[PDB]
């Protein structure tokens, strides 16, 4: 604890990239986050607006 | 133009999917311009 901000940069790189790489997880409003889903589950009209 | 029966009519659009759609006449995704029809009972056959 003597090198807290050297540890703090350490700390929050790696939570950004954490949090850069959850979000892909998330809706958005979209029926399913997973882009594979809306492919197969839509036709081209409705899955190009999800 | 072209003759098919009145329910087929839905899917003379952009991106559809269906008989016609598949095996006779298709519109582009991106398709610029207009779709008329009417019924006519005297080519009724």
């Amino acid at each position: 604890s003597a090198l807290g901000k050297l540890q703090n940069v350490v700390n929050q790189n790696a939570q950004a990239l954490n949090t850069l790489v959850k979000q892909l997880s998330s809706n958005f409003g979209a029926i399913s986050s997973v882009l594979n889903d809306i492919l197969s589950r839509l036709d081209k009209v409705e899955a190009e607006v999800q | 133009s072209f003759v098919i029966r009145g329910d087929e009519v839905r899917q003379i659009a952009p991106g559809q999917t269906g008989k016609i759609a598949d095996y006779n006449y298709k519109l582009p995704d991106d398709f610029t311009g207009c779709v008329i029809a009417w019924n006519s009972n005297n080519l009724d056959n």
